[PDB]
């Protein structure tokens, strides 16, 4: 069986 | 001189009936929010300046204040979930989507950045931005004959925003949105910029993380060969998301795993399973575990590429999580492979590290190793070679470990150790 952001402008 | 303004001064300038004073105060708030040592985002929010910035976003006859308010709202929405929510509550999503079509490139780039932050907050804001209709202008910004004519930072920000639009699960991105974004993603997956490639691979990995229907949606575009090519790259920020996407794909149907194998992914794993980066080794071993959980011809292709010695080496000396993934790989191998393949796995020296790992405190890896040992014992019984493999286990000290596991806490562990002792050691 097989198993299973924000940027600031400076 | 809009440097080191006070929040009171910014409010006094924005509240004035002077457009130039408003622009000066907005640039001051931008420079204040662009600082690294704790920008007073909450102080700006409490002052009630977000609606003023959203209204400044619409002043088409004053593009400088548009750019300044867009930068300020971008840096505010880049913070916590509450701050991004405060940005969204001011009505900034449709304003930024309108600014997406601005004739000034920097204002459009700032709108792209802000929408990317808002969508990267989570699934709800991502679906809200999609509902507001950002995908159409975002993709129209990239409808060019050659992507090399666009600015580097512009293309990078667009790719990152598109990747954030494909990010997050529960709920997953809408099917129509994914189908709309996918061709542009495939086109970006062939650009020469390393950051664009890394973000496109991250987006593909986001899209392949879920049910097999999404994996098939990604695979039908034929990106697996390019994914393997980028897996063979030298930049780690490119290899990591490519490896994640390859694993997510091999978590699906055996046909998708075979599509991955046909692209030549197994040839890269000799270096992936010995990568100095711990996370790369762990993810490569997890991918190998899911490949060993496939058909017998796929296991034979793993064997043909000489990856069984690499799995043995990872089992012998690696990180504990990498060793757990390796144990899962060996268990899937022994449970799905033929008796000759299990014999070859034994000939490669799997019993000694399999035994040495039985001294771990993690129960799950113990059950996995016990299941693997059981499968090898069934193979030896089918070959009538139970005595020789029992002698092998006893010589390296594994018999003592199984006898000590006979008196273990977990039910499965002690029942297994007792089964194995009474069946093959009597």
């Amino acid at each position: 069986g097989r198993r299973k952001a924000k940027r600031k402008k400076l | 001189g809009t440097v080191n303004w006070s929040v009171e001064d910014i409010v006094k300038g924005i509240n004035s009936n002077n457009l130039e004073s408003q622009l000066q105060a907005t640039q001051a708030a931008r420079k204040l929010l662009s600082r690294e040592k704790q920008p007073p985002i909450d102080n700006i929010i409490r002052a009630g300046l977000i609606p003023k910035f959203v209204s400044f976003l619409g002043k088409t006859d004053c593009s400088p204040i548009q750019f300044e308010s867009a930068w300020a709202l971008t840096n505010i929405a880049s913070g916590t979930s509450e701050q991004t929510k405060a940005v969204v509550d001011g009505g900034a999503i449709p304003a930024f989507i309108s600014l997406l079509a601005s004739p000034h490139a920097h204002i459009s780039e700032q709108a792209v950045w802000a929408l990317g932050n808002i969508a990267g907050d989570g699934s709800a804001f991502r679906d809200l931005v999609i509902k507001h209709g950002a995908i159409d202008p975002l993709l129209a910004l990239l409808a060019v004959p050659d992507l090399s004519t666009l600015a580097c930072g512009y293309l990078r920000n667009l790719t990152w925003t598109l990747s954030n639009l494909c990010r997050n699960k529960n709920p997953a991105p809408p099917l129509d949105a994914v189908e709309q974004i996918l061709p542009t993603l495939v086109r970006l997956l062939h650009h020469n910029d390393p950051e664009v490639l890394a973000d496109s691979c991250w987006a593909i990995s986001y899209l392949t993380d879920g049910p097999n229907e999404r994996i098939e949606m990604v695979v039908k575009k034929g990106v697996v060969p390019q994914l393997v090519k980028l897996l063979g790259a030298t930049e780690l920020p490119i290899v990591t998301p490519a490896l994640r996407a390859i694993g997510n794909i091999v978590t699906g149907t055996d046909e998708q795993t075979q599509k991955v194998i046909d692209a030549g992914a197994l040839a890269v794993f000799p270096s992936l399973l010995t990568n100095p980066k711990t996370n790369i080794q762990k993810e490569a071993t997890w991918t190998m575990s899911n490949i060993t959980a496939g058909r017998q011809d796929q296991i034979q292709q793993v064997v043909n590429h000489g990856l069984v010695p690499f799995l043995v080496g990872v089992l012998s000396k690696a990180d504990f999580k990498t060793q757990k993934e390796a144990a899962w790989a060996i268990t899937n191998y022994t449970s799905g492979g033929t008796v000759e393949q299990i014999v070859y796995l034994v000939h490669c020296g799997i019993i000694e590290p399999l035994m040495n790992l039985l001294s771990a405190k993690d129960t799950k890896i113990i059950q996995v190793i016990l299941d693997a040992i059981s499968n090898i014992f069934q193979a030896a019984e089918k070959l009538g070679e139970t005595e020789k493999l029992s002698i092998m286990i006893e010589e390296c000290g594994g018999l003592d470990k199984i006898e000590a596991l006979q008196r273990h806490e977990n039910e499965s562990v002690y029942k297994a150790s007792l089964n194995l002792i009474e069946k093959y050691f009597s």
